């Protein structure tokens, strides 16, 4: 709507019988696959990203927002808990650190 | 304004009005300086056409 | 020439495969958008008569 | 040529077998007066821009 | 078949030429809305093969690399719903009314001077554009036109788009079939109704 990428600002300028709209965007560049997982099963319960999504790199998960790789350790502060983790589909075992 | 808009009442706004204010009181006339008659007795009153 | 619907490229789908960004550029990008045309008129005592 | 205006005088140069003038092709603007070989414009008595 | 066309024309052309470019202005305001409706993202994705998209069946929306025309087959039954020129009109016209792509000269000849305009995006490149965002929106949701495309699974997908609306993710994860089997019963459900010729 405001240029390509995920939109910021908008700066208007005046122009003969119109007007030209100066939008600051931001455009993600340098991509990188991760494995992901919905959720993780620790303890025999299921732990569900409160923000950001479960990636892994080698052996190690964490927990990132999607639009930027910010690489979090996993914390019950981060998470939610709900229910067990035999219904989850897709679901991996991982350890949920507390602080 | 109420005869351009064929009405007694306006409302509040502009309006385009076209001329009704001018009349011409006067006339006149320009033609060359020319005097002399011309010879239709020669083109009309021939005695052989 | 035929009109090109777009930049041609391939996305890799997996169930458990995700792209995530590890950087970014901040762009400005100008579009400009018509407003307002010209106003005109016409007087009718000046069309018609002259 | 008879009408209703008013006349100022023109910068226009007319060609000795030229007579009237008409830049739009429906008004005579400029005439030439028969006595006195000046140029004459006329323009409308309407003033309609009001 | 008149013997004075040229000054025909003289009188009477610009008139004609004004009403032509209103018309014009028209088509080309039809192509603008075709433009603005379809084109709104410039970006080509490639039909994946069917591959784990959460338990959703989207064959009947997403179209088939088999057939030799890009279309799906709700868009095949939609496009066979609407018969162009399928009208008493048709009879006397002969079907020069409407684009059929096979239009000839002598439909200009029977309308009198009209003539029908073909559009400037091609079914085929209408069609393309809604693979390419129905591929890009199941592959990526959000990240479809923000550029860069990025992979992510559908259940994921579902789950920020079940935040969006203000419920968590553990309603989607523990009920996934579920949610899967009524989105396959509401497709197979709007087939039916179109195949019902209704
Ligand atoms: C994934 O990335 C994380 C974060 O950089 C790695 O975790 C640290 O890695 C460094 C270098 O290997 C170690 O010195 C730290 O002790 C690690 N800390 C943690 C959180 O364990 C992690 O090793 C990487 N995993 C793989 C296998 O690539
Ligand atoms: C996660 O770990 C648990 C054990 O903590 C695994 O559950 C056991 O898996 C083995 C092999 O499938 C079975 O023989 C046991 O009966 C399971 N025990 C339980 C507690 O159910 C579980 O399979 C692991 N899951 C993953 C994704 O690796
Ligand atoms: C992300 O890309 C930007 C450029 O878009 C990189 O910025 C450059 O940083 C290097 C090293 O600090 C400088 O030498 C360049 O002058 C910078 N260029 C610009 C455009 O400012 C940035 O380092 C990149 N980050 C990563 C992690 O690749
Ligand atoms: C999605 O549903 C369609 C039907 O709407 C499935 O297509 C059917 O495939 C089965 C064989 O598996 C055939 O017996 C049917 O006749 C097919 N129907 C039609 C109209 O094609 C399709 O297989 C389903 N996709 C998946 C993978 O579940
Ligand atoms: C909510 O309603 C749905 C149907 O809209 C129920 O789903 C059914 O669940 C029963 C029992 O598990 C199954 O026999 C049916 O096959 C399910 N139908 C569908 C469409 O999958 C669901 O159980 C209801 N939940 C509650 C708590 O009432
Ligand atoms: C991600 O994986 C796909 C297929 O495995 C590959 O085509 C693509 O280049 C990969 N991207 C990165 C950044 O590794
Ligand atoms: C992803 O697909 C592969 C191949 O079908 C399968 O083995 C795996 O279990 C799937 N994973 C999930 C989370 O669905
Ligand atoms: C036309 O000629 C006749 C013959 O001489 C003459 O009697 C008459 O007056 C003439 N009329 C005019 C108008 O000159
Ligand atoms: C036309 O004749 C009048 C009367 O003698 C004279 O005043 C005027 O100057 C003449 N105009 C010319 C010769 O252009």
């Amino acid at each position: 709507f405001c240029g390509k990428g995920y939109h910021l600002m908008s700066f208007p300028q005046s122009a003969p019988h119109g007007v030209v709209f100066l939008h600051v965007t931001y455009v993600p560049a340098q991509e990188k696959n991760f494995t992901t997982a919905p959720a993780i099963c620790h303890d025999g319960k299921a732990h569900f990203p409160r923000e950001g999504v479960f990636v892994s790199n080698g052996t190690h998960w964490f927990v990132t927002q999607r639009n930027f790789y910010e690489p979090q350790i996993i914390t019950t502060d981060n998470t939610f808990v709900s229910g067990n983790c035999d219904v989850v589909i897709g679901i991996v075992n991982n350890t949920v650190y507390d602080p | 304004t109420k005869c351009t808009l064929k009405s007694f009442t306006v409302e509040k706004g502009i309006y385009q009005t076209s001329n009704f204010r001018v009349q011409p009181t006067e006339s006149i006339v320009r033609f060359p300086n020319i005097t002399n008659l011309c010879p239709f007795g020669e083109v009309f009153n021939a005695t052989r056409f | 020439y035929t009109m090109s619907l777009g930049a041609e490229n391939s996305v890799a789908y997996s169930n458990n495969s995700i792209a995530i960004p590890t950087n970014f550029t901040i762009s400005v990008t100008t579009e400009i958008l018509p407003v307002s045309m010209t106003k005109t008129s016409v007087d009718c005592t000046m069309y018609i008569c002259g | 040529l008879t009408g209703t205006g008013v006349l100022t005088e023109s910068n226009k140069k007319f060609l000795p077998f030229q007579q009237f003038g008409r830049d739009i092709a429906d008004t005579t603007d400029a005439v030439r007066d028969p006595q006195t070989l000046e140029i004459l414009d006329i323009t409308p008595c309407s003033f309609g821009g009001v | 078949d008149s013997t004075e066309c040229s000054n025909l024309l003289l009188q009477y052309g610009s008139f004609c030429t004004q009403l032509n470019r209103a018309l014009t202005g028209i088509a080309v305001e039809q192509d603008k809305n075709t433009q603005e409706v379809f084109a709104q993202v410039k970006q080509i994705y490639k039909t994946p093969p069917i591959k784990d998209f959460g338990g959703f069946n989207f064959s009947q929306i997403l179209p088939d690399p088999s057939k030799p025309s890009k279309r799906s087959f709700i868009e095949d039954l939609l496009f066979n719903k609407v018969t162009l020129a399928d009208a008493g009109f048709i009879k006397q016209y002969g079907d020069c009314l409407g684009d059929i792509a096979a239009r000839d000269l002598i439909c200009a000849q029977k309308f009198n001077g009209l003539t029908v305009l073909p559009p400037l995006l091609t079914d085929e490149m209408i069609a393309q554009y809604t693979s390419a965002l129905l591929a890009g929106t199941i592959t990526s949701g959000w990240t479809f036109g923000a550029g860069a495309a990025l992979q992510i699974p559908f259940a994921m997908q579902m789950a920020y788009r079940f935040n969006g609306i203000g419920v968590t993710q553990n309603v989607l994860y523990e009920n996934q079939k579920l949610i899967a089997n009524q989105f396959n019963s509401a497709i197979g459900k709007i087939q039916d109704s179109l195949s019902s010729t209704a």
